[PDB]
């Protein structure tokens, strides 16, 4: 049987940018 | 998608085109989208296209990626996780 | 995360750092996030982080855990259930 | 055998669990 | 999780604890679960527990469950459909 | 590469029943 | 579902019946159904059933699937884009 | 190999589509 487990994780970090417009 | 800093992706073992989940600690919205790389060294992390609907520059979330492997295997599997200080400044 | 009693992570057959789906009863709220052992015999239901915005003390939650198989042997496949009641004892 | 179809099932759930604590501020 | 006549899930190759998605046409709502077996003949589609908050007596569903296979097995794949007509009447 | 693919759906069918309480 | 030009389809590699997401750019929306082919030529994205709750004519989507893989071929994968302009004009 | 970790991946995309029709009675 087949299990999904966490890889890994960036724990708490800042949103720096956010743009609607991203084209890639 | 989330643009990250490749060095936080090498941290994660989270690769360029991966699924991700994103946690906002901030706001509590959660969703999934996949990962792109940014500039080693940036500290970028920079919520793209519709995704932008869901965080706000400065909002705290964690960014995960899941894997499958068989049972045997994922009772000892260790994930991992990268913790950040200040202004995404990895400790 | 969600830190969840070890015995109770035996008892559905759930691994420390496995992916789970959160089911409020309470305020319908579903969310996925993975699991983390706590200490055995303490009985915490622990919602950390981001998902503080999806469950509240008190509140009833189901907490699952799915896994892949071929046809034949997911017909036959028995799930791991275990029931609670009161102080989040386990109904044997 | 070789392709065959998958399927994802329940595994196990805790039915009916109280959330006994809930801290936006998990450094773990 | 929600409980489904036998003869439904046998028409739409749904088993019990398989996982589904129920998408809700009435109210627009999305949601994933497992599915459980009600008497067969019944035509009963109960939405139990947390799902509860999630759909009413009288909304109109779609029932929905995914398989993984190779990319060459999928290009010729055909998923099992059934079709409803007036309450729950199977067609 | 392994493909998730839809299986198999219920088109349009009516909730019969919707109660919180289920223990099963 | 979402019934999707089949050249569409061919470009970004994504087959009939696949899982799909779709990423609403104009409204935020995010949801997870699956692919149906409309007539190759057509340029058609038709949200359909419950799905049109979460989108409307004129909205800009992202349509995405996802597949699985071991490790070291995930590391040199390289996505299917196809990109859009105008009346759902593929740029090459 | 056998066990080998699984990752999920970004297969393909259309980026930036118009959706040309909303139908929410489609019995298909």
């Amino acid at each position: 049987m087949i299990r999904t487990m966490l890889q890994g994780k960036l724990h708490r970090v800042k949103v720096t940018h956010a743009d609607l417009h991203y084209e890639g | 998608c989330c643009a990250i800093d490749q060095d936080f992706l090498d941290a994660a073992g989270i690769l360029e085109n991966e699924a991700i989940d994103i946690w906002n600690v901030t706001n509590g919205k959660r969703f999934s989208t996949y990962a792109i790389a940014a500039e080693r060294g940036s500290r970028i992390i920079s919520v793209n296209g519709a995704a932008a609907h869901c965080a706000s520059v400065g909002d705290i979330v964690i960014i995960a990626s899941f894997v499958t492997m068989p049972d045997e295997e994922a009772r000892t599997w260790r994930p991992n996780v990268a913790y950040f200080e200040g202004d995404n400044e990895m400790k």
